[PDB]
RNA sequence: UGUUUGCAAUUUUUUAUAGUAUAUAUCAAAUCAUCUUUAUGCUAUUCAUAGACCUUGGGUACAGUAUAAAAAUUAUAUAUGUAUUAAUUUACAUAUAUUUUUUCUAAGAAAUUAGGUAAGAUUUUGUUUAUAGAGAAAUUAGAUGUAAAAAAAAAAUCUUAUGAGGGCGGAUCCGCUUCUAAUAUUUUUUUGUAGUUAUUAUUAUAAUAAUAAUCAUGUUUAUUACUUAAAAAGCUUAAUGGCUUAAUCUUGCCUUACUGUUUGAUUAACAACAAAUCUUA
């Protein structure tokens, strides 16, 4: 076929797997003791550089997926059981308990303008500015149907401490950010006030936390071990409250500092922090939801139970 | 006052110079300027 | 000149957790442990497992002062049922 | 193959520092002449002097501030910072050698 | 003192100074990780189409199914539909009792309990 | 594939993330102390123990790649050695204890 | 042992480590990742003589039998085409020694593959800069009143490269230049060469005119040819000379 | 031998060869501090050996399930030993004062720095929903929508053109002028809306039709483009205006916050003059 003909002739993928002679032969170890010497470096001695000094710059930075490059970070380590999980069993009960049946030749919606304009005879209507948002003094985003196309998941785990008293003794703020680092195995931001109060001490523009992002595989790992390691050690647990939303589709709650040390990663050496210094912190999970009853559907499915309140 | 201003001397030897200020609790000022009797950058340093 | 900054990430091992169910899944941790043995999880909880009879009905002597009791004088003053 | 192959850079090595070595001394050669050349010029009342910008450019012609540019390359800074850092580790395979 | 001293140096041992510098590969290691880098994401793609493939599948089911509900007439003197009108009511589905907690805390693990099955329970 | 794909990225992890200090976890002259140097110098050096022996740092660094073949990348081999690393290794006083009094996990 | 071989790091390797082509190399990843990729391109071939012969199938079918006529069978065959051209691709993509053959600048450039990765490494750093200077020296409108180029071109005087707009003297302009040109698309096409000057001025008028210094067409070129002469466009290349390079000049005062 | 050790992979330049301008190699610089003892220690085992398990000295190990064959190897000052020599000579074992491996007390935990230029980011405030301690009042997380295979073609309404050097009157000057081309506008006359995956139906695994999904060869934390009322925040300082496509913010390098002369203006600055303001060469 002259197809075919087109295609590169040689091809290394459709070449024979290795002979076992030549991996019995083939001892990178043995290489480079029996050279005795050092192999002359490459001509090609491409850096990334430290700055990205814009698209046009005679040296550009490669992006993250180049080992090489300097925000690189190794791939998977393992699959977390919690998405297989809820990819396996729970992927299609989501879809098949919530499930709206639109007929074959339903027409498609069209959204109206959120930011209405006048209409009408007044001459003064023509160029007048869009209205503002009807209700909330900022636009809600509209929830989205679980669809096949749309599962919602979870993408990103925030865990935040505020520590006020760290003001007067500096060392409250140093066991905050090594509780919040190894709990969530990244190095936490620090965080300042930003309102001035003098019943509570509190100066504007000072150090008074810490925050960590963990996103992908790392926030499955840390619903695993808040869902079957943690909350079901916190004493006279009742659930998370019914009313935790924003409306987006996040849901947020919090730790006491008596139940962050219940954190096996906090546990194993909590005789190695000051007495009461470990701080609580304020759990903010972030889902690809666009509501707050699907937030509530969908951290149901993973085993997080909900109370009245 | 809170405010001087100093003389920056060229240190070619021409004896032109430049007039700024800058608050008394603050290092000497140094730049490198204009010289127009040798019509070339050289180095300015404070008089004092 | 926008800086490319680096990721600060600590040590991370190789777990292997090990319910009170007896099963066992493996995890990435910072912890320096192997294997990590729950006494207590959503698998022996009652607020997870509401149907289970076995949980139930279960005395739940936090404090240790029903024990006591017991040893000093005996089993003969309980809800016996 | 990897011995020879390591003269054959050394040679090249040579080579252009030999030129460039042989060129360096051209220049100071060069700029020793300019900055020791004094144009007096008939400017006033018969009076001969050096005018000031002659005097300015007998550092290096106009276009640059001479003092600015990078004293050296970081490439040679990393190649002598190899150079002393296997010494140090060679020297002491010596010393736990001579023990 | 002591203990905040150690918690210091764990820090510091973060700092941008400290932590190990980008990799430097050759070009045989470089097209090494480049393959195993383009059947990663190939991977990926082999199993988004498969995993996406179900999805599609398992909602044509639930379509087909309710499009011949909405045309049904019945149980006995029923008007058309109503079995449809019925079964895409949402009463619970958004409580907090729509999901047996007892089934979704139940996750996938590598290797099964002392006892994997309890066939013994009884209601 | 899986598997030879999360090990390999193990490895790259462990040229790239800050050493491990074991006085964070572990202080010094205890049962635990005593315990994780023991089984640290049987890993020589190595704190993990799901990635074989490589060392990030020196002259050997760049040979990270395992060969085809190799049973170290198996989850079987994983499992195996986190068990071995379960059991405890030094008694009540600071002793190793005995190579056949050694209780397995 | 020569440079006939390459670096010197290669000609030393080549000589203390064992022979054996690089996709036979014994490592566990790089082995799992080449057998993925390899029973996927035999997928992307097999998919390939599926579309082709589905093309035969609706070449051989009278237009009448489609219920859109002529123009949908069109249609149907032209989106067939260009998938059949996305599978050619695909197949190779992920082949690292096609990317070594390339970045070697050894790359067939009669194959889509090649014809791939160089318009790709065109349009990263090359094209933005070209982009950049039809529109800040304002090319366009004065010239065109749309461009937007699709193939290299890059010109140097006397063997000596010359950036997009660098101001050159009157001396290295004056001798015909070399146009190191590459295309992307398949095929041989007929090539015009013009040189424009479009600041002449013209004090009579108060105005610009624009003078050609350069014409010729009839130039013979394919994807695999890189360096053209305008020197000898008569008989070493075949063409049409309509004008010969005039040297570039400007009176002085004028911009 | 700077640059990661299995092999022509970035940009620019030097030099040389072949070559008649191209091609390869080489050199220097730019981008980047990757850490480099090929084993001298350690570990195991085995011989001897005065020795009642240990003393002293030698061997051995053959390495892809990589290995005992380096998970981090300095240099000393003193004291206390032990064994040693011509000799505090030398080799070890302890401790305690050092320096070395830049390798362990978070500046990427702090400082309100304000001009020139380049790149990057583009609603930052308030409001509001929710959130351990947390309350009227502390922190953090949020808060618009659309699109991303690809079009082809007919006429008309203008508007432009340094397009056809169009034609006609007085090549590029000018008011009338046809034609072509481009932008915009019509809800306009339409044609086409595939391919791929899947479902359903007929037909004999394929073909045809219909329905749904479809930016995706790519680190899903996707990305990119467009859209997201007004006010507010910010912009040395009151107030007004303005900026969000930069005049704000972040960062790199910098000090034109330069010297002389000078153009045209502020419907001929302030209803004169002068000190002024903006601007050009
Ligand atoms: N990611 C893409 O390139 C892509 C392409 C087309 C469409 N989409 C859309 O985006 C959605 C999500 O994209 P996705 O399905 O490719 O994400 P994904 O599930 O494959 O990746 C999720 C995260 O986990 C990691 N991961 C993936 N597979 C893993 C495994 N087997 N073991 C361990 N870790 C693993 C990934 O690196 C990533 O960080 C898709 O459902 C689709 O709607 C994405
Ligand atoms: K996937
Ligand atoms: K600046
Ligand atoms: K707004
Ligand atoms: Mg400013
Ligand atoms: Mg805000
Ligand atoms: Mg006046």
């Amino acid at each position: 076929i002259p197809d075919l003909a087109e295609l590169e002739t040689r091809s290394a993928l459709d070449a024979p797997i290795p002979s076992e002679e030549d991996k019995k032969e083939f001892r990178p170890w043995k290489r480079a003791a029996d050279r005795k010497a050092r192999l002359p470096s490459s001509r090609y001695q491409y850096h990334p550089p430290k700055y990205n000094r814009g698209p046009l710059h005679p040296i550009q930075s490669p992006p993250s997926s180049d080992p090489i490059a300097r925000d690189f970070v190794p791939g998977p380590f393992n699959m977390p059981r919690l998405k297989e999980t809820f990819r396996t069993v729970m992927a299609s009960d989501l879809m098949t308990l919530a499930y709206i049946h639109t007929p074959p030749g339903t027409p498609k919606k069209e959204p109206t303008e959120r930011l209405r304009a006048w209409e009408g005879d007044s001459p003064y209507f023509a160029n007048r500015a869009r209205r503002a948002p009807r209700g909330a003094p900022e636009l809600p985003i509209r929830e989205r149907d679980i669809s096949f196309r749309n599962i919602p998941e979870i993408k990103e785990i925030t865990v935040s401490t505020f520590v006020p008293l760290g003001l007067k003794n500096p060392d409250l703020l140093i066991v905050a950010r090594a509780v919040l680092l190894a709990m969530t195995g990244t190095m936490p931001e620090m965080t300042r006030s930003k309102n001035n109060v003098v019943q509570w001490q509190l100066q504007a523009n000072k150090p008074a936390g810490c925050k960590t992002t963990i996103y992908g595989n790392a926030a499955w790992e840390f619903m695993d071990r808040l869902i079957h390691l943690v909350l079901p050690r916190i004493k006279d647990w009742k659930g998370v409250p019914a009313s935790t939303g924003d409306g987006s589709g996040n849901v947020q709650f919090g730790l006491n500092p008596e139940d962050v040390q219940l954190f096996p990663e906090v546990e194993c050496n909590y005789d190695m922090y000051p007495a009461k210094m470990i701080p609580g912190c304020h759990i903010a999970i972030k889902t690809t939801a666009t509501s707050d009853r699907q937030a509530k559907l969908l951290l149901q499915s993973l085993g997080v139970p909900f109370y009245s309140n | 006052s809170r405010i001087i201003n100093v003389r920056l001397i060229s240190m070619a030897m021409t004896g032109y110079f430049y007039t700024f200020t800058r608050p008394r609790t603050s290092l000497p000022m140094s730049m490198l300027k204009y010289d127009p009797i040798v019509r070339r950058k050289v180095l300015f340093l404070e008089q004092k | 000149a926008t800086f490319v900054p680096r990721h600060r990430r600590p040590y991370q091992f190789t777990q292997l957790v090990q319910l009170s169910d007896g099963s066992t899944f493996t995890v990435r941790t910072t912890m320096p442990t192997a294997l990590y043995k729950s006494a207590k999880d959503s698998r022996n909880h009652l607020l997870w497992q509401p149907s289970d009879k076995s949980l139930k009905n279960v005395e739940l002597d936090e404090a240790g002062k029903l024990a006591a009791f017991r040893e000093r004088y005996g089993r003969g003053w309980d809800l016996d049922a | 193959v990897i011995a020879e192959l390591i003269k054959e850079k050394l040679a090249a090595r040579a080579e252009y520092n030999a030129r460039q070595s042989a060129l360096r001394k051209l220049q100071q050669q060069k700029m020793l002449a300019r900055r020791g050349t004094r144009v007096l010029r008939l400017m006033n009342n018969y009076s001969y002097r050096e005018t000031n910008w002659e005097i300015g450019r007998l550092i290096g012609d106009p276009g640059s501030v001479p003092g600015t540019e990078k004293v050296g390359s970081r490439k040679a800074k990393f190649r002598a910072r190899r150079r002393r850092r296997n010494t140090f580790l060679l020297g002491i395979k010596e010393r736990k050698l001579a023990k | 003192d002591p203990r905040i001293i150690n918690i210091l140096r764990h820090f510091a041992v973060l700092s941008p100074k400290r932590i190990p510098p980008p990799l430097r590969f050759g070009r045989n290691r470089y097209l090494r990780h480049w393959t195993i880098h383009r059947a990663w994401l190939l991977f990926r793609r082999q199993q988004r189409e498969q995993r996406e493939r179900i999805l599609m599948q398992q909602h044509q089911s639930m379509s087909n199914a309710c499009e011949e509900l909405r045309n049904t007439e019945g149980p006995g003197t029923r008007e058309t539909g109503y079995l449809y009108r019925v079964a895409m009511l949402k009463n619970g589905v958004y409580g907090l009792k729509s999901i047996p907690i007892e089934y979704a805390s139940r996750a996938l693990v590598e290797t099964p309990g002392r006892q994997a099955w309890n066939h013994e329970w009884k209601r | 594939f899986e598997e030879s794909f999360y090990f390999y990225q193990k490895r790259l992890n462990e040229r790239l993330t800050a050493p491990f200090r074991k006085d964070f976890y572990f202080k010094k002259d205890t049962a635990a102390d005593l315990d994780w140097r023991i089984k640290l110098k049987e890993r020589h050096g190595v704190p993990a123990k799901d990635i074989g022996r490589y060392n990030p740092r020196g002259r050997m660094a760049w040979n990270d790649e395992v060969l085809v073949g190799s049973q170290t990348s198996s989850r079987k081999h994983m499992v195996e050695k986190l068990l071995a690393d379960a059991e405890m290794r030094v008694s009540e006083d600071g002793e190793e204890i005995p190579a056949e009094d050694r209780v397995p996990v | 042992g020569g440079p006939e071989l390459g670096s010197r790091r290669r000609r030393a390797a080549l000589a203390t480590t064992g022979n054996l082509p690089f996709e036979q190399l014994p490592y566990q990843c790089f082995q799992d990742a080449r057998k993925i990729l390899q029973q996927d391109r035999a997928a992307k071939i097999a998919q390939i003589v599926k579309e082709t012969e589905k093309i035969k199938l609706i070449e051989a079918r009278d237009a009448s039998e489609f219920e859109g006529g002529e123009a949908a069978k069109q249609t149907r065959i032209k989106s067939l085409r260009k998938y059949i051209e996305e599978l050619k691709i695909l197949a190779d993509i992920n082949d690292p020694e096609v990317k070594r053959r390339f970045e070697d600048g050894r790359g067939d450039m009669t194959k889509p593959v090649y014809r791939f990765m160089a318009e790709r490494r065109w349009r990263s750093m090359d094209y933005k800069i070209i982009a950049q200077r039809i529109s800040q020296f304002h090319v366009v409108p004065d010239l065109l009143p749309a461009f937007d180029p699709t193939m290299d071109v890059k010109l140097s005087f006397r063997g000596y490269q010359v950036s997009p707009g660098a101001i050159l003297d009157s001396r290295v302009t004056e001798v015909a230049p070399t146009l190191r040109m590459q295309v992307f698309d398949k095929g041989e096409r007929l090539l015009t060469v013009v040189v424009i000057d479009s600041d002449v001025p013209d004090v009579t008028h108060d105005n610009f005119k624009r003078r050609c210094h350069f014409l010729a067409a009839n130039i013979p070129w394919d994807p695999s040819k890189t360096v053209l002469s305008l020197r000898s466009v008569g008989d070493r290349v075949e063409g049409d000379v309509g004008k010969p390079w005039l040297p570039p000049f400007a009176q002085k005062g004028s911009p």
